[PDB]
This record gives structure tokens, sequence and C-alpha cells, in this order.
């Protein structure tokens, strides 16, 4: 039982998004598919479910007039279209299998990120956090990018110990910002190069930033 | 569904049960209750098991 | 229509201690149709307990659920550090209206550990971009709770600084926090002295780190 969901979306407020969930089988002749979301740092919200041999879905009332959940028997794929999008809809959307005669969500998809904003897909601007006044802290500011996510490594993965990559916070501009820091021995500052590797897939941006003492 | 070879080992809520029919120890392996689910499918249940009895006569009333 | 209320909001326990999480329902859940999920940071929820007391698939023996009607409890008998997660309860008796609890966070308790504090001035490159970010770093501390206050020209600032906190480290069970002061080049150049001041219980007196442009 695999649930494979379609990829991350970016939407302007007021529009609509359709998320797919391909279930491994042709076996929703015995089960249904639920849709469950989670805004960043928030809890789980049910949105609705469909048991395909019923042809029609049930919806959570918070979304009642806004959501459509459908299922296509031939491709064993379930769908979830949410319209009149607002920033509160910025969430990871999961599909999850359940048995009509029980109801526990026993298998989950990997999730789909939907980001609702006026902002445009934008690569990050990466600036060094240079060490100075035993051990020294240094890092990278990954600034003003949209949307999530971004991955950061150091020295192509060779440096992992002591690395802290902070959760991004949403700026009042609708853009995201984070810093990735690392602690190292002071004595290595002259004698070893430190490069943070930033990958922002949604804008196809890869940045490497040399981080030197001053 | 014809005969029963394995029983369900998980109690179902009566809210998910539409109706039941019995099956006997003749021309068919073991005597069983077969529940017609609210979702079309049929489950084999152990008549000796307690929750099955109570589901049966709840369905009757 | 069935509201689930979980308590406590956060549970702090040292490794090996017993965890007891509550899920109280606003109405009787009718055939123990209640489930528990575990969600580790940045991962899909995992089913732990179904039917209130049935241990799910590939779930370690230390996890157990129990109760009926309105009172449900999840039990982790001997807490492992890989159990740092948020745990959710879920009724599924009302097919037409599935509901979830707000979630309980289980956190590893360890000895008090003071933060190392570092301040980063805005880089030359960033100023050449038009903006200036002043980063203050609180490294490897416990407990999570920390007070960071910015002093710009010895004037205590308010609401002009975002903070980000890491997940509890799986190795040393600490947290790290960043407090960033974000400005435009011009606004940054208005003031001279920039200071980050950190208060945390592991420190006998507040720690100040500062610089001058």
């Amino acid at each position: 039982v695999e649930l494979v969901q379609s990829g991350a979306e970016v939407k302007k407020p007021g529009s609509s998004v359709k998320v797919s969930c391909k279930a491994s089988g042709g076996t929703f002749s015995s089960y249904g598919i639920s849709w469950v979301r989670q805004a960043p740092g928030q809890g789980l919200e049910w949105m609705g479910g469909i048991i395909p041999i019923f042809g029609t879905a049930n919806y959570a009332q918070k979304f009642q007039g806004r959501v459509t959940i459908t299922a296509d028997e031939s491709t064993s794929t379930a769908y979830m279209e949410l319209s009149s999008l607002r920033s509160e809809d910025t969430a990871v959307y999961y599909c999850a299998r359940y048995d009509g005669i029980y109801g526990e969500l026993d298998f989950w998809g990997q999730g789909t990120l939907v980001t609702v904003s006026s902002a445009s897909t934008k690569g990050p601007s990466v600036f060094p956090l240079a060490p100075s006044s035993g051990t020294a802290a240094l890092g990278c500011l990954v600034k003003d990018y949209f949307p999530e996510p971004v991955t950061v490594s150091w020295n192509s993965g060779a440096l992992t110990s002591g690395v802290h990559t902070f959760p991004a916070v949403l700026q009042s501009s609708g853009l995201y910002s984070l810093s990735s820091v690392v602690t190292v021995p002071s004595s290595s500052l002259g004698t070893q190069t430190y490069i943070c590797n930033v990958n922002h897939k949604p804008s196809n941006t890869k940045v490497d930033k040399k981080v030197e003492p001053k | 569904v014809t005969c029963c070879y394995n029983f369900t080992n998980r109690k179902i809520s009566v809210q998910r049960l539409a109706s039941y029919r019995r099956i006997t120890s003749s021309k068919c392996p073991k005597e069983a209750v077969i529940f017609k689910t609210i979702v079309a499918k049929e489950i084999c249940a152990d008549p000796k098991q307690k929750w099955v009895q109570d589901s049966m006569d709840h369905l009757d009333k | 229509e069935i509201v689930l209320t979980q308590s406590p909001a956060t549970l702090s326990l040292s490794p090996g201690e017993r965890a007891t999480l509550s899920c109280r329902a606003s109405q009787s859940v009718s055939d123990a149709y209640l489930a528990w999920y575990q969600q580790k940071p940045g991962q899909a929820p995992r089913l732990l307990i179904y039917d209130a007391s049935s241990r799910a698939t590939g779930v370690p023996a230390r996890f157990s659920g129990s109760g009926s009607g309105t009172d449900f409890t999840l039990t982790i008998s001997s807490l492992e550090p890989e159990d740092f997660a948020v745990y959710y309860c879920h009724q599924y008796i009302q097919l037409h209206s599935f509901t979830f609890g707000q979630g309980t966070k289980v956190e590893i308790k360890r000895t008090v550990a003071a933060p190392s504090v570092f301040i980063f001035p805005p880089s030359d490159e960033q100023l050449k971009s038009g903006t200036a970010s002043v980063v203050c770093l609180l490294n490897n501390f416990y407990p999570r709770e920390a007070k960071v206050q910015w002093k710009v020209d010895n004037a205590l600032q308010s609401g002009n600084s975002q903070e980000s906190v890491t997940e509890q480290d799986s190795k040393d069970s600490t947290y790290s926090l960043s407090s960033t002061l974000t400005l435009s080049k011009a606004d940054y150049e208005k003031h001279k002295v920039y200071a980050c001041e950190v208060t945390h219980q592991g420190l006998s007196s507040p720690v100040t780190k500062s610089f001058n442009r």
C-alpha cells in the first residue's frame, strides 16, 4: 500500500488547487481515502474523505463550501480541489487510507505542500555570517526566498557535526528567511574553508557561499 | 460470499452493520455469522464470540 | 461535532520515565473508535494505536493505549529519546465528521545547560544589497525557554526581531535559537551600538553580546 501524491504547488490568494493521490492497487473497492492537512507548526485538520463505491464524499464543515473530493476508479487516484484559497490554506496536504467499517488512517501519502501567497517564486540571497569575537560560530543567512523548502549543507556534506539549520520564518513581505550556523574550533578559522551549500529547488537555484573570518 | 474459512478478529461497531445472515456446519466448513456492512462488503464473524451475539440482536430490534 | 481535548500541551520527561497522555472527548466515542498517531519533526503521521487499545503495525511494545467513552490515554512505558514527537488522538466513530485532538508534545528532560551566545554583524555583501540583518545565536541550551532582548543605542527594542528555534537535538537533547534584527541599510546606519541580551535559567546573570559599526 503506497500513496503517491502530486508535487508542491504555489497559488495566488483567491484561486484553486487540485491535489492528486495515486493509491497502489485498484483497491478502493474495499477502502476510502481521507484528506488531512497541517499548516506549519500546527495540528492535524480533517478535510473530508471519499469511499469510491459511494461515488460521493463527506466534508469537514470548516471547508464545506470550498472543497471537492473525487475518485477515479480506472487509475485508482483520489483528488482534492480546494478553492477560494487564503494564506491559512498554506499547509502540507496528506491523503490517507481508511476502512469504511472502522476509520483509523492506517497508511499515509508523503504529503503535498501548497503555498498560498501573492509572492512570486524567488531564489534566496545568501550572505555569510562571519566568525569572530575555544570554539567559533559561523554561518549563512538564507534571505528572501519563496516558497519553502530550502536545503543547506556545509562543505558538500563533509561538515555535519554542530550544524544548526533553523526553521524558516515568514517575513511580513511574504518571503522566507533562515540562517544555518555551525560551531567549529577557533584554530581552524584560518586553515579551513567553510562553504554553505544552499539549494532552492522551486526556483532552481544553487548557491555556494564562502564564509571567511573578515 | 460463499463460505467462511477465517473469522474477523476485530470487533465492528453496529453503526457500520446493515444486516446479518447465518451459515451452517453443513455443505460448508464452519458455522458463521456473515455481516452485511454499511459499505457493501461482507465480513465473517464467530457466532461463539460475544460482540457478534450483541450485534445480531441489536440488528433484529 | 466531537471535540477532542489533549493534555498536557507539552510533556517533559527524562529518558526511561513513563509518559501518560490524555485525550478527553466532548461526547462518548461509541465503540472505542479512537486512534493515536505519532508525528516526528518534518514527517508524515504514523499510526500507533487503533480501537483505543490495539497496538498498530511495527509499533514497539512500550507504546500502549487504553480507556473508553470519553477518557483515553496513551502510554509510553519507558521513554526513548527517539520518541521526541507530537502525538495526536483521533475519533473515527462519526464517518461523516472525523476529528483530531490538538496534539501533545513529548520532550526529553535533561540537566540545565546554559547557552553559548554569539552575535553576528551584517556582512559587507548584505549591506551592498541594501539591507542589514543582525543575528544573535543561542547555542545548545536547556530548557527551551529563553529571553532574548535587543538593545539598539541602549534602547530596548520591541517586535522588530524574529526568532527561530530548532527541534530538540537527538544527540544532546538541547535547543538552539536565533534572534534576527532585520533592517534596511539606512535604518541600520542610524544607530551605533547593537546588543543582544540573553536570559536563561542556566545563567546566573543575563548575558550581553554586542558590537559597534
